[PDB]
RNA sequence: AAACUUUCAACAACGGAUCUCUUGGUUCUCGCAUCGAUGAAGAACGCAGCGAAAUGCGAUACGUAAUGUAGGUUGCAGAAUUCCGUGAAUCAUCGAUCUUUGAACGCACAUUGCGCCCCUUGGUAUUCCAGGGGGCAUGCCUGUUUGAGCGUCAUUU
RNA sequence: GUUUGACCUCAAACAGGUAGGAGUACCCGCUGAACUUAAGCAUAUCAAUAAGCGGAGGAAAAGAAACCAACCGGGAUUGCCUUAGUAACGGCGAGUGAAGCGGCAAAAGCUCAAAUUUGAAAUCUGGUACCUUCGGUGCCCGAGUUGUAAUUUGGAGAGGGCAACUUUGGGGCCGUUCCUUGUCUAUGUCCUUGGAACAGGACGUCAUAGGGGGUGAGAAUCCCGUGUGCGAGGAGUGCGGUUCUUUGUAAAGUGCCUUCGAAGAGUCGAGUUGUUUGGGAAUGCAGCUCUAAGUGGGUGGAAAUUCAUCUAAAGCUAAAUAUUGGCGAGAGACCGAUAGCGAACAAGUACAGUGAUGGAAAGAUGAAAAGAACUUUGAAAAGAGAGUGAAAAAGUACGUGAAAUUG
RNA sequence: CUCUAGUGCAGAUCUUGGUGGUAGUAGCAAAUAUUCAAAUGAGAACUUUGAAGACUGAAGGGGGAAAGGUUCCACGUCAACAGCAGUUGGACGUGGGUUAGUCGAUCCUAAGAGAUGGGGAAGCUCCGUUUCAAAGGCCUGAUUUUAUGCAGGCCACCAUCGA
């Protein structure tokens, strides 16, 4: 989910105040893995091995 | 401007990369659509 | 195609003098075919008669060379201890 | 492994080695009760036969054999052209079989070498 | 790397030999004024004086083969 | 009044979902595990019957050689040309291979361009260039030819 | 003036070999932080690590006692299970948190001296002279035997010589194992609806191989493969067995005679600080500066005192273990084009930014392409008859198809 | 026949895209008149040519360097694509043409700076280059040639880099 940065920024520009674009960032959302209401974000309950 | 040496060839290069998408692509698909991203334009980019 | 690995190796120094300069005579000819347009029944023999003729002239070089004597120059047998350097 | 498109994998970059063998159709019936072998690379020069399809049991020999599209044209399965040419026309060489083995020099010691 | 390639044998070479007496070669790149001009005169024979260079935005390097009074300039283009 | 407006039916038409698909995963399990100055990984620009161009090749260019493997002619390909049918040639290996250029490297520079110092070889008027070859002043280390200061302080004059 | 030489300090050019770079993870060392928590709060704590730089290797990296138990007893390093939130520290607040003992796995041990003060027959070395091409010859620096012993001091504890050779090693030969090539892969045919049979119906066999995937439809017998047997040809990396020399040289075991041995100082630690939360605070550990003894010195969390125990300040060493850049195989309650690798497809290629970089659109016939001859209308677009083919109710923009949009 | 997980959608000035909306409405690029006839053609105000007029002429004339790099050129096309048509284009596609001792690409002085080695010191770096260095004259010995070239001895009187 970090293979993208996409920042806030708000108004003055469209784009929310919601990590969608940035520094790239067509269907890549979050400054990290962030967003799972973001599609190509995070998940909400990432599946882990550890567990 | 005076141009040096390794100047010349990378703009060589770059003319003839200025040449169509290749002919060869749909004869593999037949048809569906692929599209391509370099050559160079005059009034655009320039080169590396 | 033209001539030959096996038959150049099994080679005299004697022989290997003609093959030198007799071999590219025809390379003239294969030039002049890009020129007018290459076609492969003839442009096709450009290759191997840089090396297969000077190493085979090199194998009278080798198998003199370990008669050698005094100090300080590499390019012959020095970069052959490379995968023995530990 | 188990596994669709991974085991396709090997079929479809498989080096020139294995794509001999993968140039296979199946033997007749009288070749089996002739020798043994169950299925025998495929070859320009064969009479063949269609197995499973609606050309059903015909005549034919093989045209052309290919290396990487492993696909043969088929003599006597023979259609036309828009500007008119009989041309042998194309088929997978699952759905053939093959009524020639050639004796030759030493394929005659191939099939019978030290297994057989 | 080595000098000479071949002549470059288009209707513009068949311009500035009729009338200003050259042969217009296209050899390879880094093969320079001295190089060529003494490489042709062992080669093909014929005697040469200034042998000029350009390169064009293909890459290639041009050569503009400048001949003496006592050969020719017809039977010295067409040979081969 | 059904044009403008609304619904249904019959007859279709411009847009277009999901799933079975699929030479592509993920994750997990077992066994082995890098190449290079003898010129690395990688680009340039060459090499077809016809040719955009795959794929191989690259001054004996779809290869190059000896042996075990009958019908060869890779790919877009249909076709045309050429050779053979009970010893054509296929594939593994070993040997051949190493155009220009990148560590790149005669050397500076803005990769595929491009010029110095020395030796060898060839031509020519003494001269100058060409054909071609090499290095801590492209890293390190050794032997041989062969060097100095100064003191505790030498042997003889 | 002048004649003849050694060590400190401490060079430059010719000429065999030897080497550069591209890369990921694993470890050791060094300059060496912080977002943070006690809801805050400079000294608990993010922490000896990031980030940057250095160092070593194929494993890294450690280690064989200046140890524990506690008078009963034992004896390296490393990994795991018991252990331990115990024993302590911190506004005793977040937090951090051992050792010992029993069991399991795999467990072998060695290099330096009476210090050092060191010199020759010969062994024998770094540099270097003559010969002038790794072969022959010569000198100094020097290591122990040795030519040959002390210095500063001490004990009754204990050692060394001499003889027999054997084992290792080296040489020679065989057996076992590994690698590579090469070959047979068992088991199958019929019938019927039909466009194709892998369904249904009928009769058998292999099965060790019925995991799998591909195959004109569901598969052991259609295919690619697998289980299982067989021809030989090379190699010493491992393992086993056998043979020769007692190896004119090096060690051990056995047996006999005769007689007596040691120590490493900038360290022990210190005025004071500190790498350690200095608190009564071991140890690990030495900034500025100095500084100690071998019947004597040191470990065991205060000291007098007593008992058990170890002997540095030079140095080395196998495994249990950690991990990937390349390749192959198999599987996991593990996707089926919004998922997942950037990307299934000419996805780094029409493009955009000076710029390590960002980076979209994007899958698709059938058995066979036969991909619409021919005829007719229109100017190409467009519109109708006719052929090919299993079906054209499969027509190339080629699956199923809804709605806004739109007759 | 029963056990297991990323397990029920209307919403944070959210999120992945198409489509709706104002709307076929405005815009359609700074007020340097345009009128008329032809060539060619399927189509002509625009290409191209003629007649005629507006207009500027210290520039609508002429012309070099940086920067860019083949865009000029001839050939060749009307599909996508041009604020419209379009017979047209650098869009599209293919090849050619650019010939220097001669015009620029050098030494030394300034702004200013670089290369190398060891140290002072914790690095950076400053310092050394200033004496040898670098360059030149004179003398001697061995070898070789049409010539030559080298080694040793002797000469104090000068020393950083860039228009």
């Amino acid at each position: 989910g970090h293979q993208t940065s996409a920042e806030s920024w708000g108004t003055g520009r469209a784009v929310a105040r919601i990590p969608r674009v940035g520094g790239g960032g067509t269907g890549r959302s979050g400054q990290g893995a962030f967003g799972n209401m973001c599609r190509g974000g995070r998940m909400f309950a990432p599946t882990k091995t550890w567990r | 401007a005076q141009k040096s040496f390794r100047i010349k060839q990378k703009m060589a290069k770059a003319k003839k990369q200025n040449r169509p998408l290749p002919q060869w692509i749909r004869l593999r698909t037949n048809n569906t659509i692929r599209y391509n991203a370099k050559r160079r334009n005059w009034r655009r980019t320039k080169m590396n | 195609a033209g001539v030959k690995a096996y038959e150049l190796r099994t080679k005299s120094k004697e022989q290997l003098a003609s093959q030198l300069v007799d071999l590219k005579k025809e390379l003239a000819e294969l030039k002049v075919q890009k020129l007018s347009r290459p076609s492969l029944p003839k442009i096709k023999t450009v290759r191997k008669s840089i090396a297969c003729v000077l190493t085979v002239i090199n194998e009278q070089q080798a198998a003199a060379a370990a008669a050698a004597a005094a100090a300080a120059a590499a390019a012959a047998a020095a970069a052959a201890a490379a995968a023995a350097a530990a | 492994s188990s596994d669709r498109r991974k085991a396709r994998k090997a079929y479809f970059t498989a080096p020139s080695s294995q794509r001999r063998v993968l140039l296979s159709a199946p033997l007749s019936k009288e070749l089996r009760a002739q020798y043994g072998i169950k299925a025998l690379p495929i070859r320009r020069d064969d009479e063949v036969l269609v197995v499973r399809g609606s050309k059903k049991g015909q005549e034919g020999k093989i045209s052309s054999v290919y290396r990487l599209k492993f696909a043969v044209q088929v003599d006597k399965v023979t259609k036309e052209k828009v500007n008119g040419a009989s041309v042998p026309i194309n088929l997978h060489p699952s759905k053939l079989v093959i009524t020639k083995l050639h004796l030759d020099k030493d394929r005659k010691a191939l099939i019978q070498r030290k297994g057989g | 790397y080595k000098v000479i390639e071949q002549p470059i044998t288009s209707e513009t070479a068949m311009k500035k030999v009729e009338d200003g007496n050259i042969l217009v070669f296209q050899v390879s790149m880094k093969a320079n004024k001295y190089q060529i001009k003494k490489a042709v005169k062992e080669l093909y024979e014929v005697d040469v004086l200034k042998v000029n260079t350009l390169v064009r935005p293909n890459g290639t390097k041009k050569a503009y083969v400048r001949l003496t009074a006592d050969y020719d300039a017809l039977d010295i283009a067409n040979r081969i």
